[PDB]
């Protein structure tokens, strides 16, 4: 690994610095970098990892579906025929971003996860894990699909189990898995139903514990709370 | 497209 | 090159893409694999490249300064001494701009400008020489700093000559030339005078031939007359 | 910072 030269704690320096710099693809390199020390992740760390890879595969998904948009409607009846390059470019981009979920994945696999012992890194891991299946299965028409569309389940549901028997209803790890499994059962699962009454339990008993927090703690939990009720009103 | 974190 | 093996005009297909999808990395590479073909581009491909270029560059002179602010803060008195990592980091983005700068000179240079004949082409790629090597001059600090500098204001120079004698006063490749050489003056030459002068009578000798123009073509060069009275108004 | 085109 071209990191592997590098302090740790440069690293997540330089890590920071690309933040603010607004250098994502740099961002997920030096946190790959980090993380392949070997060493555990502090909650600071994994808020980095997080943070540069959804960057980073949030923009390459952009790109896909603007490309699988144009590709749609070069196959419909009266357009002209142009050729292969449509298809072409939207496989390129798509390989870049399988590419980019295989090394995350990766990384939650070698040795992420195995490691993690308490709630809040193994249920943010496992939530991770779901996340990057789900990319995959967005792009997925292939034999493996359906395995892929389990693969991010099955770890969704590891992570809201440990979610729930060890973390308060307002913890954010707990709430943005939720919002997140959600937008899977949504998006991916064809299971309307089970986004909706997911985003509505989770929104209802976080509301009825945000009673026991502080200030700071209150601003966290209702942001998120937020994004529930974002996509209640998009889906209702 | 729906709120994901 | 690795666009050796792919057609010209599916070159330039995928460039447009690219722009769409806002995927200007890859808009870049497919137009250096065009220009590699040896034709001459034309107007459109000429915008191409250049708008892809521009994005990347763009991206990268943002960078560099907020990492080129956090660095010249550290350096201040009593700032705590954060080791060799901020340095280190503005000169990976550095070294990166710079690469990007002396491809796109190399474009122009091997073979671009030598095979433009025409008034439009050749002003155009003057100024993106001009362009190129003020990025360049941006963040330039030895031996060859002055030289850099010179480079620019010679391409410049050339293309405003050029401009002239051939074109109109309201021009857009005219008038697009002249902002950018009048910033030139004003950020890198340490000539504000030359700069407002230039912006002035840039703006006034449009604005005479504007009642020569049809409505499309009044709109193309009144949009760049708006940027150079944005430039005067933040400089007086 | 000042237009460019
Ligand atoms: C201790 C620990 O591992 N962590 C707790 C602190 C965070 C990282 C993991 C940072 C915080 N992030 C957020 O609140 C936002 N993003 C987010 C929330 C929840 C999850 Cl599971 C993922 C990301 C920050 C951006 O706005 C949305 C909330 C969790
Ligand atoms: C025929 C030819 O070579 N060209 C004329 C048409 C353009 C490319 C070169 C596109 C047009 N661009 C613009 O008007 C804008 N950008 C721009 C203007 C002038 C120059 Cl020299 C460079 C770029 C488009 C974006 O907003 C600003 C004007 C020139
Ligand atoms: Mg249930
Ligand atoms: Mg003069």
């Amino acid at each position: 690994g071209a990191m592997g030269s590098m302090e740790r704690a440069s690293l997540i320096q330089k890590a920071k610095l690309a933040e603010q710099a607004e250098r994502y693809e740099d961002m997920a390199a030096f946190m790959k970098g980090a993380v392949e020390k070997g060493e555990e992740l502090s909650c600071e760390e994994r808020n980095l990892l997080s943070v540069a890879y959804k960057n980073v595969v949030g923009g390459q998904r952009a790109a896909w579906r603007v490309l699988s948009s144009i590709e749609q409607k070069s196959n419909e009846e009266g357009s002209e025929e142009k050729g292969p390059e449509v298809r072409e470019y939207r496989e390129k981009v798509e390989t870049e971003l399988q590419g980019v979920c295989d090394t995350v994945l990766g990384l939650l696999d070698s040795h992420l996860i195995k490691e993690a012992g308490d709630a809040e890194s193994r249920v943010f891991y496992l939530k991770m894990k779901g996340d990057y299946y789900r990319y995959l299965a967005e792009v997925a028409t292939g034999d493996d699909k359906k395995r892929i569309i389990d693969s991010a389940r099955s770890a969704y549901q590891e992570a809201m189990d440990i979610s729930k028997k060890e973390m308060p209803p307002t913890n954010p790890i707990r709430l943005g898995l939720a919002l997140n499994f959600s937008v899977f059962h949504y998006e991916i699962a064809n299971s309307p139903e089970e986004a909706i009454s997911l985003a509505k339990t989770t929104f209802d008993e976080a509301m009825a514990d945000l009673h026991t927090l502080s200030e700071d703690s209150y601003k966290d939990s209702t942001l998120i709370m937020q994004l529930l009720r974002d996509n209640l009103t998009l889906w209702t | 497209f729906p709120a994901t974190v």
